[PDB]
């Protein structure tokens, strides 16, 4: 019931749908563009989470205008889940701190 | 500084025919070429941007193709108000540089 | 009225114009230099994404001293941004299971 | 016997353990494999300590489907460790300050 | 007064004392190495602002056991400090909205 | 380790002319080079550092460009004392490394 838990499951599941979404996006975007590398759906599912994580190795990446929007929208959406995360353990620990000392 | 080659420096072409111009960086710069044709006289006018990307005005014989360091501007067709110098252009990297130039004779 | 949200929309709103002035000036510092990539104002707004997420692919980066001040202010902004979203998710956290729990 | 103080710890126990396992099972899944660099162990120690901060440089990286998902656990056990070490900062904070106005 | 402000202007002033450290000692550490490019104090510096925010370009990194330690310390470094940074801005937002609410 | 190729090993100009020094990297080494003029029984001395910039008390004729793993040295209008031997140097991988030298006759 706890808002701060319900958050997080929802933002985990919102992630792996933009992951999916962005995949599939980022490579319908490229595929026009001589060069582009970003173009089967496999290592676009990859390039997808390193860009989520913001752990990017420079493998991969979007040259086009709507692959690099695709890539905002998932950076976005990496970030916000992953302090979405970072919040909900502060809650938790705020909340059996209170606890712990008698609140 | 990124050279641009372009051989050969004059393309002798039928009318009607398709022509090829070629234009070959000396390290990779994505599709960031240019295209310009002057005539005897006249001053450079855009005909190409980013290696394949059409310009407003341009009759659509012109077409362009290629990314990496290796670019080639295409004329479906030659007629002769496309008798010209033709010159490619690099924005990939700091300073602009031009290739020397293809002229077209029929 | 809150705090939180008003202090995340004004970052918002600040790092926007961080990302466009960082555009402009990275482009002014970066054309004085030989080999430099990071000079016309498209590519250069999509480093300035890349920089202000840390998702930071490796196909632009500056060279100059004044190109690598501005790509620090836009690192900080967008990392102090980020984390700002991250404190006020944690604020509305705390209060609602503040309100959950009858505090 | 603070829970923040505890799950940090053992986040940090936990992550060095990640660390471990990620460079010897990044060896074993990327050395079938034809171009991999991520095959020697001192090097994929390196390289899952910058996938576990995402301070990722570009220098190593999988290129198998096991590969990489063994960089998906260890991004996540890195930005998951670090998030719960701020998210425990955050609750020493608000419990001084609770502390310092006196509630 | 108050506990997360100083340890953030502490954390500040650690972490440029660290970018300082960390870039005299990376070059230390490298100039031995044949082919490492972190070898010159200006681009050190450079380097250990983007290893300190995890905007890593790809453009410079440490090839020696002993400069890769040393770029683990101003990793840790830097995220510890923007986290403390960000856990500083949680604790001010929910002390306002405890008042904004009269508590 | 880096090579740097300095050829030709001599040129020669008229006084007055303008002249330039070639120095070719192994590999790409962005600006990181630096210049160096070296007269009979001298030791050397810094004239350009990173591919262009000036050094106090040096004439102003001198001149360097390039980047990536092609640099020019230039002269304005070479004159007698010019008459040297120029290295060229690079800082972007350890360890540092020397061109074998051109040397200036007039
Ligand atoms: C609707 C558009 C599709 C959108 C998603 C597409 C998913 C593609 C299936 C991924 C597995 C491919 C099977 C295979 O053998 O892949 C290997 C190819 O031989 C290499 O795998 C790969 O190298 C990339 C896989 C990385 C997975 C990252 C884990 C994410 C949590
Ligand atoms: C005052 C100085 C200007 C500062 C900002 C400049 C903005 C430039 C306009 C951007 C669109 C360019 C139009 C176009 O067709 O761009 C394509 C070129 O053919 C490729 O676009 C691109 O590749 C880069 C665009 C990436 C956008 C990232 C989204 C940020 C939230
Ligand atoms: C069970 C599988 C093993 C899993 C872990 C393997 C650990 C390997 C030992 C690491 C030291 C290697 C000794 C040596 O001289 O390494 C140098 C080689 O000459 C270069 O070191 C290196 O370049 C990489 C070391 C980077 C260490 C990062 C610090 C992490 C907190
Ligand atoms: C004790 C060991 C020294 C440790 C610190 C060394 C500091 C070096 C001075 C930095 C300025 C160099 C002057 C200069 O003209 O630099 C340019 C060279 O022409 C390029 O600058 C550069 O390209 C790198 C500078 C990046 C600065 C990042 C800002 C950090 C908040
Ligand atoms: C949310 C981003 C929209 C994706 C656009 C698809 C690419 C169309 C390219 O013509
Ligand atoms: C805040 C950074 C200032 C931007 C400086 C512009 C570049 C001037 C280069 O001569
Ligand atoms: C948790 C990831 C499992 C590691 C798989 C090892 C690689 C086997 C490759 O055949
Ligand atoms: C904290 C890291 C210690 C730095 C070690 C200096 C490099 C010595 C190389 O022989
Ligand atoms: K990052
Ligand atoms: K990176
Ligand atoms: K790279
Ligand atoms: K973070």
């Amino acid at each position: 019931s706890a808002l701060h838990w319900r958050a997080a499951g929802a933002a985990t599941v919102l992630l792996v749908i933009v992951l999916l979404a962005g995949s599939y996006l980022a490579v319908l975007a490229e595929r026009g563009a001589p060069g582009a590398q970003l173009i089967t759906y496999p290592r676009a599912l990859w390039w997808s989470v390193e860009t989520a994580t913001t752990v990017c190795y420079g493998d991969l990446y979007p040259v086009t205008l709507w692959g690099r929007c695709v890539a905002v929208v998932v950076m976005v959406a990496g970030i916000t889940s992953f302090g979405l995360v970072t919040a909900a353990l502060a809650t938790w620990f705020v909340g059996r701190e209170q606890e712990r000392r008698g609140h | 500084d990124i050279l641009l080659t372009q051989s050969p420096a004059i393309l002798s072409v039928s009318p009607g025919e398709r022509v090829s111009f070629s234009c070959r960086a000396s390290q990779s710069i994505g599709t960031d070429i240019h295209w310009y044709q002057q005539r005897t006289n006249g001053s450079p006018r855009l005909l190409i941007k980013y290696a394949s990307e059409s310009i407003s005005g341009i009759p659509s014989r012109f077409s362009g193709s290629g990314s990496g360091t290796d670019f080639t501007l295409s004329i479906n067709s030659v007629e002769s108000e496309d008798i010209a110098n033709y010159y490619c252009q690099q924005s990939n990297r700091w300073p602009f540089t031009f290739g020397s130039g293809t002229k077209l004779e029929i």
